[PDB]
């Protein structure tokens, strides 16, 4: 409706091809899946990911508070509010709230992710360590102290895990230069 | 007709349903299995929810290469990202690695071409093995060769148009200077590798042996030697940024022309399967195609009664106003001096022009060429080359000829032209080749004519076959006829982006 | 070195006395029998007296079409017509009569760039039987195929760059759009013929016959249908009316440049023989060339100790000052660094540039990578791309990869492109592109090493010679390295001509 | 205005945290990003090449729907924070967006190996893209504003369409401690009884010149601000300075 | 309800305005004529075909009326030449 006819802002989805499905990513309850939907509002199909393929009209009016959808040929009426995330919706006796949600990366993190190198911002010397080599450290933790150009850069652990300590107090170090190692 | 337009359309889709899923099976799971998206699910995650995507050429390189190289191994289109019209260029990195032959160099000139002539950014994501070297000739050196692609990305970026690279896979030799001459080059951490030479060549020439990891990885080009700009950590992460980036270009101009509310054909475009004949030999009526495609049925045609075999007159198509040419016939003298006069009006009245071509070419004889035939021509062409309007063409049934370029074929620069499936386009039609070489070598039985004749009537029907066509670029793509509206639509939308020129003509030899 | 080049220079000259013959004597002797001029014969007539001509790609298609289209069957070139450079263009008639294969198509539209670019009057000679039917695909319907010859022409009417035409022969089918969209045409009494469609298409669509001379003859155009605006008696007669016309056209702009008067050079032109190797594989100082180039050997050089691998400078040839950017060695970071500030220099003092390729390719190594030679070697490409001021090329050496695109190659659009006769052209040189695929097959025997890398060389030797790349108009012609300066030197005169756009540069990858 | 203007979102923060994260003594570091995710619209911060240069930041923001470029210092700058600098400043200028500069800048990195590396070219280029953006500038000192630094940071003679300093900030030549070391270095040996009663007059003229009353009383800005109101008089500004219309783009040869 | 009409014209339409004039769109020759002369015919009955270039044009009649028909099976034919014409 947004659209006002705009073919370009219309999400038809139109292709040369194969039309694209117009493709919601929703999380509800303990369910989050897609949802691709096919056609026009008039009349469409919807297919829900682990769900059916189901045959959908939609309803909107601009500004309503109710909103109607007729699901493989049961219309039902719901109060809808939205904000910018959440869609509440109430009909058929009862209530709900989907949250639309990103997508997963197609790549997932390995454990490197959970670790974390210090390097030190300047050339200087290393003036203080603040924390025993391999030990364990939250993420508040001033690790390694550099003093360069009457600076001193206090370099606070990243992330919770064992903190190894590279360098001794009195050591000159390089820009760039690894000061310690936090991991998982 | 009905039926034939069905059976060329359901061929259509086949073609473009089995061209869409790239390549070979093994290929797309080692692309996924190392964690990619696949390339058409790159450019599908680059575009808003539910954004139409105008491709380009989905059929390149169609029946070359023993049909090796699905799409050219590139997908091209216009999109929308972020509020805006853009062009995407991808590699398919499922297609012989992304390599580049030479449809595909010619591809992406197409799409910086579109790019050029309609202002839109340019997203290209980066995923190539190089140039496919038994073809190196063909890949380099001339001027519409690889080279071309960086001399387009600088002068583009030179007007302001934004340049934007993704680094997904490897892009290696001349291709790293897709992410380098880019305004702004996103590289996926652990997989986009940017280097001049490659480990190959390390190793050829000094001996030296290293991974694409510590050559040109994706945190030495982030952190080291600054060649890209942003560090994504996957392929939805430098989608997200380049439409971050995107975000930033602001909005495009608004149209030379006025823009009303779009009000409905009067017709399902299905019932064009109903009007135009597969036959090129069948006559009909255009006009029962321009009043199905136009809002409204509205079209007011200029001089209706004069020079008859070519219909000329104002709509508006989804809002926009259009001056349709359109052929309905043998094109007279009369006839082109009615184009030309038809130009000149939309040039003032900074009107797009749409071309509908169905031309077998002009009248032939004595006294045609004796009335000047030539010269009506030329000043039709004149005014077809030299408008400043977007042009745009749409090849319904025959292409043929000097008729061709009066009707602003590929060489006139329409900022897009497209067929039908049942159209044909070559020098001449292949029964008047046929006719005419027949003709030359005189009397001959009609066995011994016919075994003449079906040498030549298979060479034009395979050369101008619209497949043969889209393969090669000369058109921006095959359409359903049924499409044919929403496809000028959506065009509409993109030519207006860039401002007009002055009107300026040649000298029209009057 | 000197009796290598000897050697490559005398194949060089015997073929371009083999090329500038063009067709079979028995279709010279048909063609003089008729009372016409032969097509070389044409364009010196047309000439000032002892005009030099500077003749594009006079070896075009040699070696394609079974050597049966000599010099594609066209003379282009610019010469000196009443006081102007003019670009000619002429139909060979005696080459297959002057029918269009690809390639004469292609020199035909190089012809037209030319004139475009430096704002020169276009004279065509037409006499021409037509497309090579059989390969009608290669010459219609893409963007760069025969219909854009007059978009060209249009689009150069508009500017005010004078489209003058001669019918001096046949002009059939899509050809008669060359005198038609000429701003004014002459056409000889009893042997120009213009029309649209020939007595074997009036025949075979009307059964009608008639000659060329009833259909379209010069008498016909004429008086009565006005497709012409003078009647000449011969060819002589119309050369004198070309010239004529071109006395109206007024003179061209002065240089955008101040020219100094020329100072002779310190050596014989011969001397460079002696000091470049044919072998690429020998390294040379290039210095050696550009002090025996240039005007009284003075050569500012820019950043003379610093990447030194390139050669950039100020010099004057023949009083026209040039910057000369020429290879010394393989490309540097520092050396593209310095390329690129050297063309800002150019840009702002309005200086044309020189390039003297003789490039194997950028620096290897992940050293090197690290150090963002691709974002320098981008920033050089930047500059060459976006500079305003004429750039001139010349292939003295190597042109290989990416070394071709930051050297301003083809694609960049230099005003004029040659190579020596040493020259190579391709993808990557064919050394290195035997000992890369070598070391990719891995470990083998050394007579298995090369068996392998024999028909790689092969390849790569019979692509990259530079016939091969004049053949398909990759290049404006193969010259004499002797003749260097004196091309340069034209060209120069010929550059100047066009007005310069103002500086604009895309985003530079600092 | 010549950009696009958007509705304007709130920031996330109230402006007084400002107060938290900034040090008022100089010799502290801490991390600009601090500032700037809470001076703009949502929070939202492109940040381009956020891991190179990483003393410079550079990236896009809103500040009341108006878009910016932000340039910050986060530290000495090396050659690669002015080459990005430099490239971000050609971004900008052909999108048509403001430039925000935040300076708390040293000066340059000093040493054999750095002036080796071209330095003094890399900042000539961040400078000529600095005085030849067409776009507005708008400059708040934020700490330290010396030497060189200033002039690579679009101080008052670079013509920021407007400049202001926070209370804190100090704008000199050089930094006291700076000078006073310098010259004690001249000096060579002596006791640090001595040394002190040397530098104590050094220290003394260049924290009263270099003090923000000093130069707001010489118009060398156009005022002391309190921190918490710089989202609003940037805003304030960024409406004035849409106002004129751009020229085109050109810049001076960059020195590659 | 009520609805705005457009204005009548100034001039009422003459008797011809019903007739139809049927023109040969090419020169060709007549190869077919699809009903007897001077029949009554219905709109969109072919009354000629001529074939011109290889091609067949079989024109219609666009109105009712007495069909006369002008030319012979053979006959060659020029452009615009009249080929039949259907009176009201
Ligand atoms: C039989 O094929 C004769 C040719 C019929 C098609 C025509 S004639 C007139 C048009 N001009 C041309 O060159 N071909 C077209
Ligand atoms: C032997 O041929 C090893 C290959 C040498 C190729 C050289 S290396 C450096 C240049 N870069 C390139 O691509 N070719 C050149
Ligand atoms: C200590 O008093 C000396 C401080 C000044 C030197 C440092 S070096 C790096 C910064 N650049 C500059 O000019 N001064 C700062």
């Amino acid at each position: 409706s947004a659209a006002g006819g705009d073919l370009w802002r219309v999400p038809s989805g139109w292709r040369v091809g194969e039309w694209a499905p117009a493709t919601f990513r929703l999380h509800a309850g303990d369910r989050t899946d897609h949802v691709y939907i096919t056609g026009n509002p008039e009349r469409a199909s919807a297919a829900v990911e682990h769900g059916d393929t189901h045959t959908v009209s939609a309803d909107f009016t601009p500004g309503s508070d109710t909103f109607a959808v007729t699901l493989d040929g049961l219309r039902t009426d719901y109060r809808v509010a939205v904000t910018d995330s959440q869609i509440w919706l109430s009909g058929g006796g009862r209530t709900w709230s989907v949250q639309k949600v990103r997508e997963e990366p197609v790549r997932p993190d390995d454990a490197h992710s959970g670790d974390a190198e210090l390097v030190s911002p300047m050339p200087g010397s290393v003036v203080a360590v603040g924390v025993p080599d391999g030990s364990d450290v939250t993420a508040g933790t001033v690790v390694v102290t550099v003093e360069a150009m009457k600076m001193e850069h206090a370099l606070t652990a990243p992330v919770d895990g064992v903190a190894k300590i590279l360098v001794a107090v009195g050591d000159q170090v390089k820009v760039g230069q690894p000061l310690a190692r936090i991991t998982a | 007709h009905r039926d034939e337009h069905l059976a060329l359309v359901a061929e259509l889709r086949s073609k473009l349903a089995a061209a869409a899923l790239g390549g070979p099976e093994r290929a797309r799971e080692r692309h996924v299995g190392r964690g990619k998206l696949l390339p058409r699910d790159r450019v599908d995650g680059l575009l808003d929810p539910g954004s139409p995507f105008l491709e380009l050429a989905p059929l390149a390189a169609g029946g070359m290469y023993d049909d090796e190289c699905p799409g050219a191994g590139m997908i091209a289109g216009i999109g929308r990202v972020s509020g805006r019209e853009c062009v995407i260029v991808a590699n398919d990195a499922t297609v012989k690695g992304g390599t580049y032959y030479p449809i595909t160099v010619k591809k992406h000139l197409r799409a910086q071409e579109i790019a050029l002539q309609n202002k839109l950014p340019c997203i290209y994501l980066v995923d190539s093995g190089g140039a496919f070297l038994p073809r190196q000739d063909e890949v380099f050196p001339d001027r519409d060769h690889f080279g071309r692609i960086f001399y387009n990305q600088a002068t583009m970026s030179a007007q302001g148009i934004a340049q934007i690279a993704a680094v997904l896979g490897s892009c290696t030799a001349g291709g790293a200077y897709v992410p380098a001459m880019s305004d702004e080059a996103v590289i996926v951490r652990n997989q986009g590798t940017i280097f001049l030479g490659g480990p190959p060549l390390v190793k050829a020439a000094t001996g030296e042996v290293v991974t694409a990891e510590e050559l040109g990885g994706g945190d030495l080009h982030s952190k080291t030697s600054g060649v890209t700009d942003h560090l994504a950590h996957d392929d939805r992460d430098a989608l997200r940024i380049v439409r971050n980036i995107v975000a930033t270009l602001g909005p495009a101009e608004p149209p030379p022309w006025q823009v009303l509310p779009a009000v409905d054909p009067i017709a399902d475009q299905t019932e064009l399967y109903d009007v135009v004949p597969v036959d090129a030999r069948v006559p009909y009526d255009v006009h029962e195609v321009i009043t199905r495609i136009v809002d409204g049925g509205e079209f007011g045609e200029f001089k209706a009664e004069y020079g008859t075999t070519l219909v000329t007159g104002f709509a508006r198509i989804h809002g926009h106003p259009v001056g349709i040419i359109a052929n309905n016939g043998v094109l007279f003298g009369e006839s082109a001096v009615k184009g030309a006069h038809f130009i000149e009006l939309c040039d003032k009245r900074k009107t797009p022009l749409l071309f509908l071509q169905n031309i077998s070419g002009f009248m032939v004889g004595r006294d045609y060429e004796a009335g000047g035939i030539a010269k009506h021509g030329a000043k039709m062409v004149t005014a077809v080359a030299c408008a400043r309007v977007p042009k745009l063409t749409v090849v319904i049934g025959g292409s043929y000829g000097a008729g061709n370029y009066s009707m602003c074929g590929r060489a006139y620069s329409p900022r897009f032209l497209w067929m039908w499936p049942n159209a044909r386009i070559s020098v001449m039609g292949g029964e008047q080749a046929a006719s005419v070489l027949a003709t030359v070598r005189g009397e001959m039985t009609d066995a011994e004519a016919e075994e003449f004749k079906a040498p030549i009537r298979e060479q034009y029907e395979h050369q101008g076959n619209p497949y043969y066509s889209t393969a090669r670029l000369w058109d921006d793509g095959v359409i359903d006829p049924a499409d044919t509206r929403t496809v000028v639509g959506l065009a509409l939308s993109v030519v207006g982006q860039a401002p007009l020129e002055p009107v300026s003509y040649g000298v029209f030899r009057m």
